[PDB]
């Protein structure tokens, strides 16, 4: 398959971005797409093979790079917000890459990390459904890149699981608001009832890397994980 | 990149001041831009006819120009080719006796 | 915008057919190919369509095309909720190197989760810290949860989940507020909400 | 024996600006035009349509409608695929068609030649680079030949479609093709490259078709310095062809130009040098003389 990284970034107005593309399957020619609501993926650039470029329907703003026949690379020498998009990588009968997120800003001072809450769930659900819920609640990031994971005893689950498809703007009338995302898990009331059980709401956010300088009092906004836990309980 | 060769010659045995047709066929040339022109006295006929340009099994372009005119003892006819072959462009007068 | 597709977005209901058009205009056109993107993830090829009157099948999938009618149809036979994704349309001008791809904008499809045992009910769930939420769940896929008719208040759209343990699926939506008026009980009073629903007093 | 050529030239100026003509000759009769200028083929004769119906001909000119467009973005491609190795202007060239033979049989060509020399040609199923062709054309060729739908409909025109649409051309343009154009004759004179030496000139000009044969006599016995010229082209798709003679100065008498052409039946064009009639010409055509080589 074709392996793409980073598979999530954010940067400025003005700095400069690359998107690293590789692949084992060996294909001569390779392209850059990029994929907006209500359009279909659109050609940036495409290569033949190994040292060579060329533009493709949507060049400009962009630069390639091919040096082995493996690599591929998408340059933004000068960042805009316009470019905000998802970012495919195809290989070619064309095989294409797991995309990349990249949210580009105007400025940097208005991102923030999310609120991680776990909420457990009531009597009357116990009682009545012999089911029990936890509501997990990210609140107040921006932007919105994050990936919530429910993690039960220190393992994964997907089972009795399910996320939100998109945020919410908590606060919609303004633009550059910040966002909310909500995610379930329904385990059996027998199974929340063992004290001995244990559950975490890991929430991995994308913001600043160790590369882009900070001034301001609150700590810096950085990629990091944030995570609220509940323990079951017998009553 | 080969050098354009003009011929310059009538449809009919050129009887003087009688209606006639004169033809400036070009061969041998390439790449296939080129400018064909004839001339009058000096100065170029408004209204000059060209073929749809062709090529011969040695794959060289040649392009038939011809026009209505009227031969005397005095006035000179002459083919002009510009061409990508030639810095100077080739002017061939319309030798009657050839 | 050479290559159009409809519906735009599609509802069906788990286990039932579902169509979906794409209808191009692209010369030449060498081949259509269709698409089936997850939420995050890239594209997977699900079949491939080749000749002027082409017809295909692959799984559940079965897509037909008609080149002299620039028009392809792709069926799933009884949809899963594994299916919930975008359908991607791309037609191929050559069957070369020096051809390019033209995309459709896609469909998204939704299939809504047939639930036999309603249960309507909205339950408030306490912070490990002191704060709290209201989850409604439970309820038929015949009800839409509409948004907050005041900021103060958020309201998230509804989703499934699936205890695949016990073959159970289950809608649910969570709303919570800061205000202090705000009743678990007439927190979904934007949306429809039956007779049937049970609303467990807090105290 | 008829040869029923496709002649197509396309000039690549830059990554941008590009130009495709096309003629077809059936034998040396234009049957075909197809311009840049319009995105139709053009028939320059009333039987250019063959034998074939007004919906059986637009599947053609779809097709190659639909070729134009394709073969010169393809092209433009190729040229990106090869990063330094060659690079504008361009010119390609395609000559593709049928030869004509007695009964069924006949055989098809498709011969294209870049910037000048012939280079890559079709064959059975697939391009190949000729033999005495540079190299690099082998990547090209690769490429081109995955393309079996094309492959494909290559073959068509070739084994099938070439043949049946020149078979009928030439069942359906009898009346054109076996036409007798008579030829007029004049006779004249200049200096010769050698001194005291003088070039005759026997010019025919206005017969068809092609086949015709100018000889200069001395009664019965045909001088053997007699040299056939070219066949010049005329507007209205006749012929032109002189025949010259270098004689030593004061040996012109006695001598005359006899031309035998399928138009006359058995009478010869004979023009006498220095009878009433090659005086009456002369006299009826004088010049001041420059500029004259
Ligand atoms: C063959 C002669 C008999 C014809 C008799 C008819 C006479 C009627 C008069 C009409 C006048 C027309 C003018 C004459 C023009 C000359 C004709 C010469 C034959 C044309 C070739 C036939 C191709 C038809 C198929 C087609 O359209 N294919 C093009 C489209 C292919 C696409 O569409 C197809 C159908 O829609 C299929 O779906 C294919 O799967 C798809 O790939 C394709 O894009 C080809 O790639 C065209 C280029 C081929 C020319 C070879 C290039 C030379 C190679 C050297 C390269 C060196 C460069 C290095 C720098
Ligand atoms: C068109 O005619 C050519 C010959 O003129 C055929 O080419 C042959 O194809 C077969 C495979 O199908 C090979 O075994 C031969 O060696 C080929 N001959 C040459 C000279 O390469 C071709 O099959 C015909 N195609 C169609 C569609 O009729
Ligand atoms: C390409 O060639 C055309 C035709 O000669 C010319 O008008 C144009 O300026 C050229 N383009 C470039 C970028 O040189
Ligand atoms: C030739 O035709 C094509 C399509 O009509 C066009 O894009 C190109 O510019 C034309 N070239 C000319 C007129 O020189």
């Amino acid at each position: 398959a074709v392996t793409q990284s980073p598979r999530n970034k954010v940067a400025v107005t003005g700095g400069k971005v690359t998107l690293s593309c590789n692949q084992t399957n060996n294909h001569n020619n390779m392209y850059w797409y990029r994929q907006d609501t209500g359009h279909g993926l659109r050609l940036i650039h495409y290569s033949y093979g190994a040292g060579s470029t060329e533009k493709g329907d949507i060049p400009d703003g962009y630069k390639a790079s091919r040096p082995s026949q493996e690599n591929f690379s998408l340059i933004l020498e000068l960042a805009t917000p316009s470019q905000t998009s998802v970012y495919f990588c195809a290989s070619g009968e064309q095989f294409f890459g797991p995309g990349t997120r990249l949210t580009v800003l105007e400025d940097l001072k208005n991102v923030f990390p999310p609120e991680v809450a776990v909420f457990e769930p009531s009597e009357a659900e116990i009682s009545h459904t012999q089911k029990a819920t936890l509501v997990c609640l990210a609140t107040g990031f921006y932007p919105d890149h994050v990936e919530l994971s429910w993690w039960v005893n220190g393992k994964e689950v997907h089972s009795g699981v399910c996320t939100d498809p998109q945020p919410l703007k908590e606060q919609p009338a303004l633009n550059d608001s910040r966002y909310a995302l909500s995610s379930r898990l329904r385990v059996s009331a027998t199974f929340w009832q063992n004290p001995r059980n244990h559950f975490r709401c890991q929430v991995q956010f994308y913001g600043l890397s160790e590369n882009d300088e900070w001034t301001q009092d609150r700590a810096k906004p950085v990629t990091q994980i944030v995570s609220a836990e509940a323990w079951g309980r017998a009553d | 990149q080969k050098t354009p060769q003009i011929q310059v010659y009538s449809r009919h045995p050129p009887e003087n001041g009688k209606p006639n047709i004169l033809n400036c066929y070009v061969t041998q040339f390439h790449p296939p831009h080129i400018e064909i022109q004839m001339l009058k006295n000096g100065k170029k006929i408004p209204k000059v006819e060209m073929s749809d340009m062709s090529f011969s099994k040695d794959w060289s372009f040649y392009i038939l120009a011809h026009t209505e005119f009227t031969p005397t003892e005095t006035d000179t006819y002459a083919c002009r080719v510009k061409h990508a072959s030639m810095a100077e462009p080739k002017t061939v007068y319309w030798d009657r006796d050839m | 915008t050479q290559v159009e597709q409809s519906p735009q977005s599609l509802v069906v209901r788990q286990g039932e057919n579902s169509v979906l058009q794409c209808n191009y205009s692209v010369t030449p056109d060498n081949h259509l190919r269709w698409f089936k993107q997850d939420t995050g993830k890239g594209l997977v090829s699900l079949t491939v369509l080749v000749d002027q009157k082409d017809k295909t099948s692959n799984g559940r999938y079965s897509a037909t095309l008609d080149k002299d009618a620039k028009h392809s149809t792709l069926h799933i036979t009884a949809t899963l909720l594994d299916d919930t994704a975008t359908y991607i349309c791309v037609v191929g001008d050559r069957g070369s190197a020096l051809g390019r791809l033209h995309f459709g904008a896609g469909t998204q499809l939704i299939v809504i989760p047939d639930i036999q045992n309603p249960d309507p009910a909205v339950y408030q769930l306490r912070d490990s810290k002191s704060k709290s939420v209201c989850l409604f769940t439970d309820f038929d896929s015949q009800t839409n949860v509409s948004q907050s008719k005041d900021s103060d208040v958020y309201i998230t759209d509804k989703c499934v989940l699936d205890m695949r343990s016990m073959d159970f699926k289950s809608n649910s939506a969570v709303a919570w507020s800061n205000k202090s008026d705000f009743a678990c009980a007439n927190a979904f009073n934007n949306s429809i909400i039956p007779e049937d629903t049970f609303f467990p007093s807090p105290e | 024996n008829y040869t029923f050529r496709c002649l197509q030239m396309s000039s690549f100026a830059n990554r941008s600006w590009s130009r495709t003509d096309s003629v077809v000759w059936l034998g040396d009769l234009q049957t075909h035009r197809w311009s840049n200028d319009s995105a139709t083929i053009s028939f320059t004769k009333p039987w250019s349509q063959g034998k074939l119906s007004n919906q059986q001909w637009e599947k053609l000119q779809h097709m190659f409608q639909v070729y134009r467009v394709s073969f010169t973005r393809d092209i433009q491609e190729l040229v990106k695929m090869m990063s330094p190795k060659e690079d504008y202007p361009i010119e390609i060239q395609l000559s593709a068609g049928c030869e004509m033979y007695p009964g069924n049989a006949s055989e098809s060509f498709l011969h294209v030649a870049f910037q000048g020399k012939y280079v890559v040609r079709f064959w059975g199923t697939s391009w190949q680079t000729v033999p005495g062709a540079p190299s690099w054309l082998d990547l090209p060729i690769k490429v081109l030949n995955a393309d079996q739908g094309t492959s494909a409909t290559v073959q068509m025109l070739l084994n099938d479609t070439c043949p049946l649409f020149v078979r009928g051309l030439l069942e359906a343009g009898k009346s054109d093709l076996e036409k007798q154009e008579k030829p007029v004759a004049w006779l004249s004179s200049v200096p010769s490259s050698a001194h005291g030496h003088r070039q005759l000139v026997c010019h025919v000009s206005g017969f068809y078709p092609k086949p015709v044969w100018v000889m200069w006599m001395r009664g019965d016995q045909e001088q053997q310095g007699t040299h056939r010229g070219d066949f010049l082209p005329n507007a209205d798709e006749t012929w032109y062809l002189q025949a010259t003679l270098d004689v030593e100065a004061g040996e012109e008498a006695g001598l005359a130009c006899r031309v035998k052409h399928s138009s006359l039946g058995g009478q010869d064009i004979i023009l006498y040098w220095g009878s009433l009639h090659h005086i009456l010409d002369a006299q009826k055509m004088v010049w001041n003389h420059r500029h004259h080589h």
